[PDB]
RNA sequence: GACUCUUAGCGGUGGAUCACUCGGCUCGUGCGUCGAUGAAGAACGCAGCUAGCUGCGAGAAUUAAUGUGAAUUGCAGGACACAUUGAUCAUCGACACUUCGAACGCACUUGCGGCCCCGGGUUCCUCCCGGGGCUACGCCUGUCUGAGCGUCGCU
RNA sequence: GCGGUGAGCCUUGAAGCCUAGGGCGCGGGCCCGGGUGGAGCCGCCGCAGGUGCAGAUCUUGGUGGUAGUAGCAAAUAUUCAAACGAGAACUUUGAAGGCCGAAGUGGAGAAGGGUUCCAUGUGAACAGCAGUUGAACAUGGGUCAGUCGGUCCUGAGAGAUGG
RNA sequence: CCGUCUUGAAACACGGACCAAGGAGUCUAACACGUGCGCGAGUCGGGGGCUCGCACGAAAGCCGCCGUGGCGCAAUGAAGG
RNA sequence: CGCGACCUCAGAUCAGACGUGGCGACCCGCUGAAUUUAAGCAUAUUAGUCAGCGGAGGAGAAGAAACUAACCAGGAUUCCCUCAGUAACGGCGAGUGAACAGGGAAGAGCCCAGCGCCGAAUCCCCGCCCCGGGGGCGCGGGACAUGUGGCGUACGGAAGACCCGCUCCCCGGGGGGCCCAAGUCCUUCUGAUCGAGGCCCCGUGGACGGUGUGAGGCCGGUAGCGGCCCCCGGGCCCGGGUCUUCCCGGAGUCGGGUUGCUUGGGAAUGCAGCCCAAAGCGGGUGGUAAACUCCAUCUAAGGCUAAAUACCGGCACGAGACCGAUAGUCAACAAGUACCGUAAGGGAAAGUUGAAAAGAACUUUGAAGAGAGAGUUCAAGAGGGCGUGAAACCGUUAAGAGGUAAACG
């Protein structure tokens, strides 16, 4: 445990990593998009939710 | 339903006339106890039984409305008689009206200490302890089947709303509560039979 | 009745989750009621039982007024063994008897940094519940 | 035969080693329900897969 | 065999049915989840109407029925030009826009205009920013009145 | 076309499937092309194809193929979603547009085969025998 | 008196009946998660006394951590004052995880390599021994090194 | 088996089973006494069935008669004394008489078996009589290689890659 | 001397040594008529929806011309009708 | 006669990545029988089914009309009820057999290519520099004019003027742990009692379980919108209305022929092969082949998409008018186990001492197994395959009888 701890602060921050230090979590996990390029929009999408956003409202009896 | 499988999951065939034995199919194969003895008859041990409970049985009825309707006023008025009533077997020789009501302070109550108090004063506690006198085991494989304990019916108490009243009994053994908006052949009639003696509030 | 949907109420789970249940979970299911002194000294009702409490029979073969210390507490078979329920066999040599937790009552315990704190636990939850009677 | 590979030489010393009586004290376990070693293989009568 | 009187039968049962039976057993469960989420979607979107936007009237499409009326799908892009309404802030405002429907009649097209300027009439609009309303309505009448309403618009 | 497989052209049984030389197969010869392409570069996507020549004997087709885990990729919306994993292999579950036209989709009366989402979707539904609670 | 037959009492043989039930079956709900970071599966191994089952991987009937708070137990053993700070069980996020297996240097009812680094005998010299690391196919982006009586330019 | 109902029955003895005991019913069957047993059971009103057996060369389990019968007869053969032992036609030692008769009933291997090998101990089962014996049971022990094989080579052939 | 098939079985027709236990007209759909019930020129929610927080309750209640629809209230003609 | 561009193409244990196998209840794509029924059988039927092959997901597929209609018109997909055993198919026999409208559940819409304009305005990689990918640099590489990005897609769009309206938008409850009411009161049963009387106590808790029978009150729990504890849930930036001038679309595809399968699809519903092979006021559809002509309808040959829906596998729960050890899964147990077969594969039997081991000390006969006493226990008529212990069958005692085999009315 001293020992890959040390790795681990080694590690912490560089670009590439051992395998056995980046984490584990599923290989249908490790495929998915990652959280920046999940939630990218493209500027004629941005452009739609600016202009027409989804208003408040309610109706009256 | 019993497993659509059962039964079935054996290699198994005749074996003719040339043997001396019936032309039931027999278990393949050598080496084990299980090998040349019968298979896949409803009078073989081990087979698959006749005529085996599928699980699409019609297991629901429905009954028309107005039959359902006609089934509700007759069991009320059943109950305005104090003849069908102690038929059913109640205790209500001291009750002192049928239909007994009582009023709408009643449907706040909290406690099960002023709820025993007023089945006390109202007369209905002897037809209480006819249900503890009841409690036995069942008979037969119920135990087995989480059926275990079985008890007399009680009273029924009949409100309009819920202001604590549920809360107050549902501790009481053999004390059904029923909504007045929505009653029940279930419960107003078990078994069948007319006749349960009930308790109403004033605003039921 | 049980409301919760989640807990259980089927003889045969119920059989199955206390005959092999783990042996944490087998020292609360041999707990044992403290004595009239103990539970108004202290406030708490039923504690379970440690191996050197003292405490007596209330039921069976070896009921009395014996106090004996508990010696050995059997989680595997849930039972206890106490100093003078006794009984020789063919041998002459002397074997004890062991009877379940739930018919003893314990006369005095045996405190520590652990049982004084899950002992002044047991009595909180009480007190809050007292202030709802109103 | 005296000619064997390896990997049947140590499945032979697997195949004797649980060819072994139950210990006695086993009997004496709480919820025993055993009473004797009822897989044990002999040599002339029941042959082995391999 | 037939016996002596009786209808020639024609039972559908050749082809292997009871590999493929539906049961319905689990069928108070699904009317059960299913009103468990609407009433969850109904909390969700908290004064919005609880049933989704407005729908137009439609006539029927027969002869059988013609002479009923119902609700479609949204209203057209001509109903909404004279009730002077862009077609892409009405999604926002609850209103459906039905892009493919045409307007063969005038009657029905003013039928459903009348509907569109009664709806927007009635329905309040929250601002955007609360602590500055720009153009949507008065803080006193997004108080007493800010319920959700239940069953169609 | 599809010579079946069978050992001296004995299929056996019943005359109406005696057939051997005269059949064809279901699927298009463009499908079968971006099929072979996905098989061989698993790695990639199959987006699409197109016709570039025949022959008397061979007939040949331009896959175009998308690698899934470039960045290029990746990192672009409205084409990140074919980096989604359940585009693998499009082309083998027949849903590119050569392998959809062997399907029979559509919109109409012409295509009431699949008015489920596919043939089997639709037999499925009008061969299970619905048994309400209350018959 | 034997033998045989009938009936009963008692004694066997046998395991029906009955009672029991940590098991199934059926319906419903909620989740809906494998793998080149070596999966499923298989093999062999592992306990003081231990064969099977079960658990586990040469750290091998388990290590750490956290919650728990005095056992485990068939026998023995020595623990752990329960704060000179923790028995046991549970949880499990840290660490470990033999060989085969998509199975990855090549091969397999067997065995033989190649490359680089380190150690030992050497006392850089690379022969021997030990150790470590890499050495499969397909494919993408990029790089490097090329090939062409392919298309050309300048000479 | 389920809904009801009998202020039902029961460790002061439920079910079950047995019975030269008492009776009832045309019968299906039932009630009571006695014995055994050791924890649950039954009556009425409805409800629901995987609801009643002599047969199927029926299924599975048990058991008879046959019957202490058929049998324990292929390849010439045993005998005396002693020892151990609770016990000897069968073990061991000696003595005799014999057989295989070197294409062996001898001495070693290949396949195949898998510990049977070898000691000591047992004396239940098993070795179709019996055993003091065993290839059984228990407890221990035992297979050592530069040179003997595998390993290497190709054979009939099997088999990827390019296609 | 029983079961069985048969014009005909005590049969020199077949099956049955003996005992225990298991062992064979079921369930779904669609019809037909008969009977019981409710409503009645109508009838029926079966699907969906609404209702303290799901012990029982996966039940029960309610909707409104939600009556959409089914069957019934009109027949005949191949069809225009 | 070399040097250099590019194009085609090689080799690397090149730098960084990715695919392969498993499971497979449900889902998609293919391939695809024969038993069977027709009282024979060959078309039909079984059946687009079983088996076979491939590929997925937590759902999948489908999906924003080349649609339905013919009406006063509806308006993506999916599912339910109905349409309906109906139109239609069919040795017009057996048999098969949908759709649209109506009612519900759910509801959500979009994106390119092209055409064009914007000084390629675009992307990847590397190096350095600031935050835990962001941001900023690089006379740093490369992709790319054989076309990246913005605007923009049939619901039209753009660019101009003209009128008008402004201050934006995005991003940085669940899990686990410990606790919480009230009789071991008196009397009497019993081997023990949780029994039976008596006097209760808690109740928002009288579910169930354990405990030497049968327990609201002994113990764990149960009830409670009960408690405490721990843990998880800077970027970016105008819009609308009118008017003029322009801009407008997917080809070996459609379609036709023919062959084969398929379908309710009938002079051809879909799909495929092969040959022929387009058009632009065109093309498709308008359920009888054809010519002619009005009208309606939609815009094929590119792409994305939640919900409602399925689920005999998995993880984890809950329940039952179910079964009760020849039943229920093959498996209540050292069960896919022992064993059988070269292999593919086949495949059992087997639950119960007692509350507690108190599991019979000791004496005595025997070589031992086995007995006789003695002892434990409420009980060994519970003695280690032991609850109860039926019958067939057997031994023994008792009673009765016996040459037409017994048995029976
Ligand atoms: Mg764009
Ligand atoms: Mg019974
Ligand atoms: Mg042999
Ligand atoms: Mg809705
Ligand atoms: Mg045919
Ligand atoms: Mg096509
Ligand atoms: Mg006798
Ligand atoms: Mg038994
Ligand atoms: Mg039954
Ligand atoms: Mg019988
Ligand atoms: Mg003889
Ligand atoms: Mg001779
Ligand atoms: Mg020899
Ligand atoms: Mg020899
Ligand atoms: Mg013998
Ligand atoms: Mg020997
Ligand atoms: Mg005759
Ligand atoms: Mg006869
Ligand atoms: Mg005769
Ligand atoms: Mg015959
Ligand atoms: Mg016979
Ligand atoms: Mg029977
Ligand atoms: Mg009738
Ligand atoms: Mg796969
Ligand atoms: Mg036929
Ligand atoms: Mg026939
Ligand atoms: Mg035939
Ligand atoms: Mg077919
Ligand atoms: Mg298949
Ligand atoms: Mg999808
Ligand atoms: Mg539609
Ligand atoms: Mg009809
Ligand atoms: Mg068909
Ligand atoms: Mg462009
Ligand atoms: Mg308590
Ligand atoms: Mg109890
Ligand atoms: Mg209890
Ligand atoms: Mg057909
Ligand atoms: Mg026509
Ligand atoms: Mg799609
Ligand atoms: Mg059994
Ligand atoms: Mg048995
Ligand atoms: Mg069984
Ligand atoms: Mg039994
Ligand atoms: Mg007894
Ligand atoms: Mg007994
Ligand atoms: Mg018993
Ligand atoms: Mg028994
Ligand atoms: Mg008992
Ligand atoms: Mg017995
Ligand atoms: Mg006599």
């Amino acid at each position: 445990q001293t020992q890959k701890e040390n790795l681990r602060k080694f590690y912490k921050g560089k670009k590439y990593k051992p395998l056995d230090l980046r984490p584990k979590k599923t290989r249908a996990m490790r495929r998915r998009l990652n959280k920046h390029e999940e939630n990218l929009k493209t500027k004629k999408q941005q452009r739609k939710e600016r202009l027409y956003p989804l208003r408040k409202y309610a109706v009256k009896a | 339903a019993v497993s659509e499988l059962a039964g079935h999951q054996t290699s198994a065939e005749s074996w003719g006339t040339g043997r001396a034995v019936a032309r039931i199919p027999r278990v393949r194969g050598g080496g084990t106890h299980r090998s040349g003895q019968g298979a896949f008859g409803n009078m073989c041990r081990g087979g698959r039984m006749f005529a085996p409970t599928k699980t699409w049985r019609r297991w629901h009825r429905r009954v028309n409305t107005t039959q359902k309707r006609y089934a509700i006023c007759s069991a009320l008025a059943a109950s305005a008689l104090p003849a069908l009533v102690m038929s059913k077997g109640h205790r209500i020789e001291e009750v002192p009206e049928l239909p007994l009501v009582v009023e709408d302070k009643v449907e706040g109550y909290k406690k099960t200490k002023e709820a025993v108090l007023l089945l006390k004063k109202l007369k209905a506690w002897n037809d209480i302890k006819k249900v503890y006198a009841s409690q036995r085991m069942r008979a037969g494989k119920g135990k087995m089947r989480n059926r275990r304990r079985i008890q007399r019916r009680g009273p029924c108490i009949i409100y309009n709303e819920d202001n604590g009243i549920i809360k107050a009994f549902r501790n009481i053994p053999g004390i059904t509560l029923l909504n007045v908006s929505k009653l029940n052949i279930l419960k107003l009639a078990p078994g069948g039979h007319v006749g349960r003696f009930c308790i109403w509030t004033e605003s039921a | 009745m049980k409301f919760n949907p989640f807990v259980t109420s089927d003889r045969s789970k119920n059989r199955k989750r206390h005959f092999n249940a783990p042996s944490h979970i087998r020292r609360k299911i041999m707990s044992s009621p403290l004595s009239k002194e103990l539970r108004q000294k202290y406030n708490v009702r039923s504690m379970p039982i440690r191996k050197d409490d003292e405490v007596q029979v209330v039921r069976g073969h070896y009921k009395g007024q014996q106090i004996g210390k508990v010696v050995q507490v059997y989680r595997k078979k849930y039972v206890i063994y106490i100093e003078r329920v006794q009984r020789e066999k063919a041998n002459g040599t002397t074997v004890h008897v062991g009877i379940h937790p739930s018919k003893v009552v314990i006369t005095r315990l045996k405190l520590d940094k652990d049982r004084k704190k899950i002992l002044e636990r047991k009595a909180k939850s009480r007190q809050v519940g007292k202030e709802k009677g109103k | 035969s005296s000619h064997k590979t390896f990997r049947i030489k140590r499945f032979l010393a697997k195949k004797q080693k649980q060819n072994r009586p139950i210990p006695q004290w086993i009997r004496m376990k709480t919820g025993n329900k055993i009473r004797y070693n009822s897989k044990r293989r002999h040599w002339r009568r029941t042959k082995l897969g391999l | 065999a037939p016996s002596r009187n009786g209808m020639v039968l024609k039972p559908h049962f050749h082809k292997d049915w009871q590999r493929r039976v539906a049961t319905w057993f689990n069928q108070p469960a699904r009317k059960i989840r299913r009103r468990k989420a609407r009433q969850a979607k109904a909390r969700r979107i908290a004064p919005r109407p609880a049933s989704g936007p407005i729908r137009p009237i439609v006539r029927c499409p027969t002869v059988r029925y013609h002479t009923k009326v119902r609700a479609g799908r949204g209203f057209s892009l001509e109903e909404l030009r004279v009730a002077g309404i862009h077609k892409k802030v009405a999604r926002t405002i609850g209103i459906s826009v039905d892009p493919r429907r045409r307007n063969k009649s005038t009657e029905s097209l003013q039928a459903n205009v009348q509907r569109l300027k009664e709806y927007r009439s009635k329905l309040i609009l929250f601002p955007r920013k609360p602590s500055a309303p720009k153009k949507g309505d008065s803080s006193a009448e997004e108080l007493k009145l800010a319920t959700q309403l239940t069953g169609p618009v | 076309g599809r010579k079946r497989p069978v050992p001296k052209g004995a299929t056996y049984g019943k005359p109406v499937h005696h057939g051997v030389n005269q059949l064809k197969f279901a699927r298009s010869l463009q499908s079968v092309a971006e099929e072979r392409a996905g098989r061989h570069c698993g790695a990639l996507r199959v987006l699409n194809s197109y016709w570039v020549g025949e022959d008397s004997t061979y007939k040949f087709f331009e896959v175009i193929l998308i690698d899934p885990f470039h960045k290029a990729i990746r990192r672009n919306p409205d084409t990140q979603w074919i980096t989604k994993p359940v585009h693998k292999h499009r082309e083998m579950r027949g849903l590119t547009s050569a392998g959809r036209k062997s399907r029979g989709l559509g919109k109409g009366h012409k295509f009431h085969h699949t008015i489920g989402g596919s043939r089997r979707a639709a037999w499925r539904r009008r061969n299970t025998l619905q048994l309400h609670r209350y018959r």
